[PDB]
């Protein structure tokens, strides 16, 4: 249906908002990457890459998780019977407190999101020891994924070579297991893509394209978004949101998850203050400030332009 | 009638479930490999006094009766003779079997028959009468009746993995055999779950005794 | 608008294996791994020393009232009991019991049972039946390393009347030919094949040039045995073997009375078997002396012996000694 639930209403507060966040809508771009992904993760086709870019805000982690869950439960009739069988595995990338990135430090967090016992202790059968750990792990286990989000942290390093040194350790990690591994970043994962023939054949890219406001049929998308938030937003009232669509996509830039944490901010301010409607000056409080949409919508353009090789 | 014989063993113990088919049944395949894949066999109630909470008080005369063809005793023989097994947490002995033969009788009886899909006792009559003439066998068919006179169901318990699946079933009397058709009966049997303690067939006086109480 | 409406909950997929759920190789095979050879392929796995994966993960399962912390920096035979140690453990003993029980746990499998004799306890005595120390075969370990198979050490080699390789021929090496030294089973980094002292490797063309058909009968009788307990699919009764064995001293008794020659043959093992018979069938009997002869001389297989029914069992004995009986 379109409308929330109608005993929401006597519910208090903390309720609607619950409803409100874990709440979240399907738009077509987020589909079509999500159908895309699947794909590939069900018939990788020989490629052990399939890097994701996109804006910060599409839904990079939204769709990260829904393609966790849902390979989860496609799972799920046949893990009662084989066990050491964990579906998926997705773990964020850590910035480096050094000035070079880190891998014992991925290599140990690994370990841990695969439960590994004594990942401290360990030994070396010859940081070599945790990436055989880890190497064999992802043998045994046998994952059908490997999500990594946050691959832009993957090349803070100094040197430009070692830049894609940094996807060369990832590849060696992923060929003595045949592990599909799918990164997942911001417009920065740009300078990993198909760097050398071996990240470049075995590397499937799918870009999260934004809403812009060029072609018509994306504007019609980000109003009926607009509407659907609106119909689905736990208020007495509903309050018109599609009118001041120009005010919502200056401060959004078609970012999906902008739009909903902006969105969340104001219906929380209402709901604090019991109010029924949403307003404009509302919605201008929590606004993001300008010099902020002028950066990320510098940085996204500069990704477009490096994305748009044909 | 020779030709079959009742492995009978004397039964000492624990009292028991008056519905321990499939306990009895699974303790004797855990005691006994072979039990558990042959085809002509089949197990006799357990005889004694009942008890108020549906147990029944095993007795002198109670003993553990198994119906089988005379070619296949030296497959169980070993595997019970003087053999002890649990039902739970009761231990259960069992003394140097003898041996009984299958005699016929004017009329005989059933504790409780199971065929699959029939709850009603018109079709399941229906179902005994085709049974019945499958086997080349004559006879009338007449249900087992409570004080009441309404016809008694008795159920049987099948504690399978976790869950636990209900069968009902029908005592069955059938008289006029004459006693070669009777012979037959008694060592075919209908329902099928001999090795669940059901299908077995007794002379008639079983029935009087089911009957009383 | 859009009516799909997306839920990401957690799914809750059942607990994991604490520790990886390798197969073990070759079971129901002559050539079953060890339980021994099974734990230190599975810390080699998870890169951990045998040692300190046992103290990490098995001892507080095994050592019920402990401090695990302060386990974890203590010798492997606080738990082990190196004391005995030996490649016993392969065999039916307490210790042994009690971690198969925890790792067929901690891994949820169910075929670790058949890596042992506990199946057999109570059936089969324990003294003077494996080594005191660690035995391979060098042909075999090359052989397996060179066609990059995985490295282990079956049953076999555990026993003291196991001393050939019949794949190889070769006669079973108990000294490091580096160090010199002779392996303990257990060690704190004793990964199959190499020396657990020396490091060195153990695996060479080593030719073996012995009388090997008087341990034929042996070798073979064992590794039946061992082939045929993952194939019985169930605990074997100990009052069906002694019965087997009754029924096999009743056809020799029958033979013999056919034929009085053959009591010159089969004198002191149906005496033996009779003493068998006449003490406590709870009693386990000694696999190589007294079944292994007593099958043999039977003209039967241990795998006939363990594994066919008493119809057939009966009727092979019969066809054997040419009696008139049928059961
Ligand atoms: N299509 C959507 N519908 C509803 N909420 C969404 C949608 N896409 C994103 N969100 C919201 O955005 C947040 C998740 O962050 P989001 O995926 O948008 O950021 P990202 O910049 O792509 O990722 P990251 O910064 O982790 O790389 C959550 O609050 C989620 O509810
Ligand atoms: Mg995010």
């Amino acid at each position: 249906s379109t409308g929330f639930p109608l005993e929401l209403l006597t519910r208090p507060a903390t309720e609607r908002l619950a409803y409100f966040e874990n709440y979240t809508v399907a738009h077509p771009r987020l589909k079509e990457v999500y159908e895309i992904l699947m794909r590939t993760i069900a018939e990788p086709a020989g490629a052990s890459f399939i890097f994701v870019y996109g804006a910060s805000g599409v839904g990079k982690t939204t769709l990260r998780l829904r393609v966790e869950q849902k390979l989860t439960e496609l799972a799920l009739p046949k893990l009662e019977s084989d066990r050491a069988r964990v579906p998926v595995v997705g773990i964020e990338a850590i910035a480096p407190e050094s000035r070079y990135f880190n891998w014992k430090e991925y290599y140990t967090r690994a370990l841990i999101t695969l439960e590994e016992p004594l990942i401290d202790h360990k030994f070396d059968y010859g940081a070599p020891a945790l990436r055989r750990a880890l190497e064999n792990a992802l043998i045994h286990r046998h994952p059908d994924v490997f999500f990594v989000d946050e691959a832009q942290h993957f090349g803070k390093v100094a040197s430009g070579y070692k830049l894609q040194d940094q996807l060369d350790c990832l590849k060696s990690l992923a060929n003595m297991t045949g592990i599909l591994h799918c990164l997942l970043g911001t417009y920065e994962l740009l300078t990993f893509r198909n760097l050398s023939g071996q990240l470049s054949r075995r590397s499937v890219d799918i870009h999260f394209r934004r809403y812009c406001a060029d072609s018509p049929e994306d504007v019609q998308a980000f109003k009926s978004v607009l509407l659907t938030f609106q119909q689905h937003l736990p208020l007495a009232e509903t309050p018109n949101l599609v009118d001041h669509w120009e005010y919502f996509y200056e401060r959004t830039l078609g970012c999906i998850g902008t739009l909903k944490d902006w969105l969340k901010r104001v219906l929380s301010d209402a709901l604090d203050r019991e109010a029924t409607t949403i307003t404009l000056k509302d919605l201008q409080k929590r606004a993001l400030s300008v010099a902020q949409c002028q950066k990320m919508f510098k940085e996204i353009q500069e990704g477009e332009r490096q994305l748009s090789e044909t | 009638s020779e030709e079959y014989v009742d492995l009978t063993f004397k039964l000492r113990g624990a009292p028991i479930p008056l519905d321990n088919g499939y306990l009895t049944y699974a303790a004797l395949s855990r005691i006994c490999p072979p039990l558990h894949e042959l085809k002509s066999i089949g197990i006799h109630p357990i005889a004694g006094i009942p008890t108020r909470n549906n147990l029944l008080e095993l007795t002198a005369q109670s003993r553990l009766k198994i119906r089988i063809y005379h070619q296949q005793i030296p497959l169980i023989y070993p595997y019970l003779a003087g053999q002890a097994f649990h039902i739970g947490q009761n231990f259960y002995q069992l003394d140097i079997p003898d041996y009984k033969p299958l005699i016929s009788s004017e009329s005989v009886y059933s504790r409780l028959v199971i065929i699959k899909g029939f709850q009603d006792s018109t079709n399941f009559i229906e179902a005994v009468q085709r049974q019945m003439d499958n086997l080349g066998i004559q006879g009338k068919i007449e249900l087992l009746t409570r004080q009441d006179g309404t016809p008694q169901r008795r159920q049987l318990t099948i504690n399978k993995e976790g869950k636990q699946f209900k069968v009902r079933g029908f005592g069955v009397k059938i008289s006029e055999l004459n006693p070669e058709d009777s012979l037959t009966l008694q060592e075919q049997g209908i329902g099928g779950k001999r090795k669940m303690m059901c299908g077995i067939f007794v002379p008639a006086t079983r029935s009087k005794e089911e009957e009383e109480t | 608008i859009y009516s799909e409406h997306w839920s990401l909950n957690p799914l809750e997929i059942p607990q994991r294996s604490r520790l990886f759920s390798l197969e073990p190789v070759a079971v129901g095979t002559p050539y079953a791994e060890s339980l021994s050879s099974y734990l230190h392929r599975l810390a080699q796995a998870h890169c951990l020393t045998s040692e300190k994966l046992v103290m990490g993960e098995i001892a507080p399962l095994i050592l019920k009232d402990e401090d695990k912390s302060e386990l974890l920096s203590k010798n492997l035979s606080h738990l082990l009991g190196n004391s005995d140690a030996k490649p016993a453990i392969n065999g039916m003993r307490e210790m042994t019991e009690k971690l198969v029980t925890v790792l067929e746990e901690l891994t949820m499998r169910q075929d670790l049972r058949f890596l042992t004799l506990l199946s057999w306890k109570g059936m089969i005595y324990d003294k003077g039946l494996f080594r005191n120390y660690r035995a391979w075969c060098p042909c075999c370990c090359e052989e397996w390393m060179q066609k990059n198979k995985t490295i282990y050490e079956p049953l076999s080699w555990s026993f003291k009347d196991v001393e050939f390789c019949l794949i190889h021929k070769q006669r079973l090496i108990e000294e490091c030919s580096h160090c010199g030294a002779r392996l303990p089973v257990m060690a704190r980094l004793s990964p199959a094949g190499f020396c657990s002292r020396c490091y060195g490797w153990l695996g060479q063309e080593i030719k073996g040039e012995e009388e090997i058909e008087k341990y034929r009968v042996n070798i073979q009788g064992i590794s039946e045995l061992i082939a045929l307990t993952p194939q019985l699919g169930y605990k074997p009764i100990p009052i069906e073997l002694t019965r087997k064995l009754q029924l096999i001293l009743l056809v020799f008794e029958q033979a013999i009375g056919k034929d009085v020659k053959l009591l010159g043959d089969l004198g002191g093992i149906m005496e033996s078997l009779r003493i068998a018979s006449t003490t406590n069938q709870s009693q386990p009997y000694h696999l190589v002396k007294l079944i292994i002869p007593v099958c043999e001389k039977a003209k039967i297989s241990v795998f006939q012996l363990f594994g066919s029914d008493f119809k057939e069992l009966g009727k092979i004995l019969f066809g054997n000694f040419s009696l008139e009986l049928k059961l």
